[PDB]
RNA sequence: CCAUAGGUUAAUGAGGCGAACCGGGGGAACUGAAACAUCUAAGUACCCCGAGGAAAAGAAAUCAACCGAGAUUCCCCCAGU
RNA sequence: CUUUUGUAUAAUGGGUCAGCGACUUAUAUUCUGUAGCAAGGUUAACCGAAUAGGGGAGCCGAAGGGAAACCGAGUCUUAA
RNA sequence: GAGGACCGAACCGACUAAUGUUGAAAAAUUAGCGGAUGACUUGUGGCUGGGGGUGAAAGGCCAAUCAAACCGGGAGAUAGC
RNA sequence: UGUAACGGGGCUAAACCAUGCACCGAAGCUGCGGCAGCGACGCUUAUGCGUUGUUGGGUAGGGGAGCGUUCUGUAAGCCUG
RNA sequence: GUUUAUUAAAAACACAGCACUGUGCAAACACGAAAGUGGACGUAUACGGUGUGACGCCUGCCCGGUGCCGGAAGGUUAAUU
RNA sequence: GAAAUUCCUUGUCGGGUAAGUUCCGACCUGCACGAAUGGCGUAAUGAUGGCCAGGCUGUCUCCACCCGAGACUCAGUGAAAUUGAACUCGCUGUGAAGAUGCAGUGUACCCGCGGCAAGACGGAAAGACCCCGUGAACCUUUACUAUAGCUUGACACUGAAC
RNA sequence: CCUUUAAUGUUUGAUGUUCUAACGUUGGCCCCUGAUCGGGGUUGCGGACAGUGUCUGGUGGGUAGUUUGACUGGGGCGGUCUCCUCCUAAAGAGUAACGGAGGAGCACGAAGGUUGGCUAAUCCUGGUCGGACAUCAGGAGGUUAGUGCAAUGGCAUAAGCCAGCUUGACUGCGAGCGUGACGGCGCGAGCAGGUGCGAAAGCAGGUCAUAGUGAUCCGGUGGUUCUGAAUGGAAGGGCCAU
């Protein structure tokens, strides 16, 4: 039958144009005083998959 | 996705975004398009009797993408700075 | 950990705060500071509350 | 019976990064250093942990200067 | 006490069997989750009642989106959205 | 033969022969090869007496950026 | 002429030893042993059904099977061995 | 358990030290014949030919190229009393 | 007397006797979605449950913990409103 | 009360014996008895546990002979477990570390039959001990989460008067 | 018609007494009936109680499904499990053991920024109470001190000590680089806006540095030129801060 997505990866990446796959950086969510205005800004803008992940990431989402 | 029990990698990363139901229901248009139709009027019933754009498309952007090289009217239509100035400079009109 | 966190509110109505720690016990006067509203893009007066 | 010992902390991969006569580009890492082993010169910084990074692009020089005979890393433009 | 219950007789019908398919009344666990309880397996297996050559469903208190479609059923898409 | 750092091993399996005995099938997806067509390619169910022919509903591709509205060879970020 | 009385065959048991251990026998034979009118023993038939029975209780017995019988099904359970 | 602490026989060098020249000794190297992988250089009927250099121990495992078996077409052909 | 049919017959189990406790009869209790049935065609000198175990002499102190029995003024507290 | 309980322990004292870690009687230093999950006694009973004596004996010193049934030979019938293949010696060494099979060496003509079991890490059963598996079962409980049952109240079946 | 306060026809509340007509009857009698079942009738007893349904608090190994970690010179028992510093570590980085030794799970609106100034321990001598050690003066000495807290590396141009003014413990970004399998973590000139200290050159995006920590999900609070299932809104969602 049809390859299933796994739906909580398709909720955390998007495929850009050149077919790599953009995500939303880790540590903004909480627990935010104790860090860095420095920190936290370069956490606030997407970041692109690496290499080594890139392999999970694409047997995850078949139709991304 | 199974990476040994470490929590993995689509865990780890938080989810973000909302999914837009407008998205759905808006399309874009080429310039090599435009001579497609039958007429030389380009609106969104012209462009789904060509199957430009989907049946159910309720809004759609004509974009600098390839060439016109015939005078069209363009009706209903958003168009971009550059597709407006090739469609005036092929000799066409655009009325909203 | 007997520091605990407080918000620092613009005083210009922007809602705008800063988040920091505080030793209730050693200084309950209030803080305040003049400090960078990045809303109206000015320094102004910045005071104590609640963290929430 | 048992060890009250057996802790250690991770390594902090320390040490010069790029030594005499490399070719750097500005803000590059010279030395990773607790404190001021080495000292900055010209065109070198010294950051808030101490480490010694390129101000310009250049070649790297060590010297020994001054009255207390001080270590410093400087930055010959080429 | 009128009656009713009860009793006898007559006429007509029913019952039992059959591989699947069909409608309904009940309804697991192993398993997967790399443990497991929510969840899954699955309204599956199995038990029960009933029908027909098919059954069920069916002629909008339905959709749509300001344009319109026009009962039910089945197939391909929409979309692993 | 197997398993092992390592087996003549006193580790495992087989008395012998003959016959049978273990990477398959369906669908989805990606990469390679090959063939067709090519900014296009291809149809599904179905119709058809038809391995023809019809059927382009659809699907993939020629545009991206952004959470999104939106803008578009740019776009997002930010007062810039 | 009483008795869960006494000695002792049938009958019901099973304390010791030898044999047997691909047995004559998937629990026996031989020499000895206990009860032997009783909470005894035996024939025929009946009743209790599986998380259930029955148990003077050993997790004993429930067709040479028992810390959950047997047969069929879920079923090619699952098996990082 | 039996010599049993040169592998044995045996040895006064057939032991040890030093110097030297011979020889034995491997699937190492060379000679002769043959096959294959890869690379250069030239021909060419464009896929082979020639010259040349060099390589060719292998478990897990990756890559390349083949043998044979049954069945379908080619086959109402071809072989076969 | 009983017991691990098939490695344990015993000091284990049972036992008459003793005590605590439940039970007023449509009894407590037990089998049972229930109807019913056992208890019992019995009725507290009876029936169930539990411990102890002929008989003799006996069975001391502790109610803080856990349980059971009684109390209900107060605190807290469900659906509901 | 050194016990169906006593670790130390064969405690210490007495008795019995030539000699007694057991037995009997005591002592009390009860590791860690004790009063109906009863305490201490107790006639009778027991295929019940321990100890002593008389009788008795091949139990033994230490075995001998005999009678039968096998074993052994002949005729008839005719199994079994096991088994990679065998031209299937000792010793000392070596070595996946305990060798018929390697090395060195010694001994040894070919083949049965009756006997014995030191070795073939002999046969038998995919170790039951031990560990491991994010295995199983059944048991326990103030482990977790549920749940039959039992119990509480509200509403319904459910009405009237004071 | 507003503050307050008495009563009843009158609406439901809780208690008590009485009643009968629902409901119970495993009391008597009659009939179906040749019947210790059942039903109907009648009478007595009980009576809105009991009992049952739905909902609900308690109790609930009676029964069920399960969980009950890993490392480990076998397992258990004991100890350990994340972070920082030294050594082992073989002069770049890294490098194991149930190897050898110590620390953290914070503190600080000043203990942060900046401008100006300053320099330690210890000992000797003299000096009221005053002594081994208080404060004073001089000398020697030269960091043997100090550093908010371990240890190492640093520190005089002090990073150590004192004072004035202050909020750069700023917001948006970031050439380039270090370190990680990755998630990540770290250093960073410089640019824009606004700020503090300084006459000025300049310095300041926390603290001498290296520990002081916790992904994702699920939600909470504030903001918002995003979304808003017919449309306008709203709910919910996104984004930003927490
Ligand atoms: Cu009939
Ligand atoms: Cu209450
Ligand atoms: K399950
Ligand atoms: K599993
Ligand atoms: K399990
Ligand atoms: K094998
Ligand atoms: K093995
Ligand atoms: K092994
Ligand atoms: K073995
Ligand atoms: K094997
Ligand atoms: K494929
Ligand atoms: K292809
Ligand atoms: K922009
Ligand atoms: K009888
Ligand atoms: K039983
Ligand atoms: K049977
Ligand atoms: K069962
Ligand atoms: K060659
Ligand atoms: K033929
Ligand atoms: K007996
Ligand atoms: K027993
Ligand atoms: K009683
Ligand atoms: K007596
Ligand atoms: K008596
Ligand atoms: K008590
Ligand atoms: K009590
Ligand atoms: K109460
Ligand atoms: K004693
Ligand atoms: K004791
Ligand atoms: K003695
Ligand atoms: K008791
Ligand atoms: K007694
Ligand atoms: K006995
Ligand atoms: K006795
Ligand atoms: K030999
Ligand atoms: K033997
Ligand atoms: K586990
Ligand atoms: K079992
Ligand atoms: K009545
Ligand atoms: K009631
Ligand atoms: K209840
Ligand atoms: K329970
Ligand atoms: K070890
Ligand atoms: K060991
Ligand atoms: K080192
Ligand atoms: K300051
Ligand atoms: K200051
Ligand atoms: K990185
Ligand atoms: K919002
Ligand atoms: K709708
Ligand atoms: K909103
Ligand atoms: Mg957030
Ligand atoms: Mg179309
Ligand atoms: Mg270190
Ligand atoms: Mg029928
Ligand atoms: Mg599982
Ligand atoms: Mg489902
Ligand atoms: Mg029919
Ligand atoms: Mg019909
Ligand atoms: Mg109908
Ligand atoms: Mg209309
Ligand atoms: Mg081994
Ligand atoms: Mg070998
Ligand atoms: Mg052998
Ligand atoms: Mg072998
Ligand atoms: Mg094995
Ligand atoms: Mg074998
Ligand atoms: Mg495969
Ligand atoms: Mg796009
Ligand atoms: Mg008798
Ligand atoms: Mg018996
Ligand atoms: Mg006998
Ligand atoms: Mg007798
Ligand atoms: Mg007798
Ligand atoms: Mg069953
Ligand atoms: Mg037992
Ligand atoms: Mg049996
Ligand atoms: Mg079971
Ligand atoms: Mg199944
Ligand atoms: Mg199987
Ligand atoms: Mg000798
Ligand atoms: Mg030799
Ligand atoms: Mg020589
Ligand atoms: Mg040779
Ligand atoms: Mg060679
Ligand atoms: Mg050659
Ligand atoms: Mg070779
Ligand atoms: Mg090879
Ligand atoms: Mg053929
Ligand atoms: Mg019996
Ligand atoms: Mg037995
Ligand atoms: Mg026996
Ligand atoms: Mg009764
Ligand atoms: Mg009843
Ligand atoms: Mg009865
Ligand atoms: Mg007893
Ligand atoms: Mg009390
Ligand atoms: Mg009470
Ligand atoms: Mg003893
Ligand atoms: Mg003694
Ligand atoms: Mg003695
Ligand atoms: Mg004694
Ligand atoms: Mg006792
Ligand atoms: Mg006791
Ligand atoms: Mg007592
Ligand atoms: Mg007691
Ligand atoms: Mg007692
Ligand atoms: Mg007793
Ligand atoms: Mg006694
Ligand atoms: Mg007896
Ligand atoms: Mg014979
Ligand atoms: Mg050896
Ligand atoms: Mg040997
Ligand atoms: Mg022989
Ligand atoms: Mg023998
Ligand atoms: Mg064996
Ligand atoms: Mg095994
Ligand atoms: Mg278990
Ligand atoms: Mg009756
Ligand atoms: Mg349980
Ligand atoms: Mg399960
Ligand atoms: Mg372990
Ligand atoms: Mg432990
Ligand atoms: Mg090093
Ligand atoms: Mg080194
Ligand atoms: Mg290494
Ligand atoms: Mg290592
Ligand atoms: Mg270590
Ligand atoms: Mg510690
Ligand atoms: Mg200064
Ligand atoms: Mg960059
Ligand atoms: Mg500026
Ligand atoms: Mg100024
Ligand atoms: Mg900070
Ligand atoms: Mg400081
Ligand atoms: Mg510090
Ligand atoms: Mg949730
Ligand atoms: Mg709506
Ligand atoms: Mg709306």
């Amino acid at each position: 039958p049809k390859i299933k997505t796994v739906r909580g990866a398709a909720k955390r990446f998007k495929k850009t144009g050149k077919g790599g796959f953009k995500h939303k950086h880790a540590n903004l969510r909480h627990i935010l005083t104790k860090k860095a205005t420095k920190r936290k800004r370069h956490l606030r803008p997407k970041a692109m998959v690496s290499k080594g992940d890139l392999g999970l990431v694409i047997a995850c989402l078949p139709y991304a | 996705g199974f990476e040994g029990g470490q929590m993995p990698l689509y865990r780890r990363l938080p989810k973000f975004g909302f999914t837009s139901r407008k998205a759905a229901i808006t399309a874009e248009i080429r310039l090599s398009d435009l001579a497609k139709v039958e007429g030389g009027v380009v609106d969104l019933n012209t462009l789904k009797a060509a199957n430009i754009i989907g049946i159910q498309i309720e809004f759609a952007k004509v974009i600098l993408a390839g060439e016109v090289t015939t005078p069209v009217t363009v009706r209903g239509l958003r168009v971009t700075k550059g597709a407006r100035a090739a469609i005036e400079a092929a000799g066409g009109k655009i009325e909203e | 950990g007997i520091r605990e966190k407080i918000k620092l509110v613009s005083s210009a109505g922007t809602g705008h705060f800063y988040t920091t720690t505080k030793n209730k016990r050693t200084k309950p006067e209030k803080l305040e500071l003049k400090k960078f509203d990045p809303v109206v893009r000015q320094h102004v007066i910045y005071k104590e509350a609640k963290i929430k | 019976g048992s060890t009250r010992n057996g802790r250690d902390s991770e390594a902090k991969r320390l040490g010069v990064k790029r030594f005499g006569g490399e070719s750097v580009l500005a803000g590059s890492i010279i030395v990773r250093q607790r404190g001021t082993k080495f000292h900055a010169g010209a065109n070198v910084g010294c950051g808030r942990d101490h480490t010694l990074f390129a101000k310009a692009d250049g070649k790297v020089k060590f010297e020994v200067k001054g009255p207390k005979n001080r270590k410093f890393i400087s930055i010959e433009a080429e």
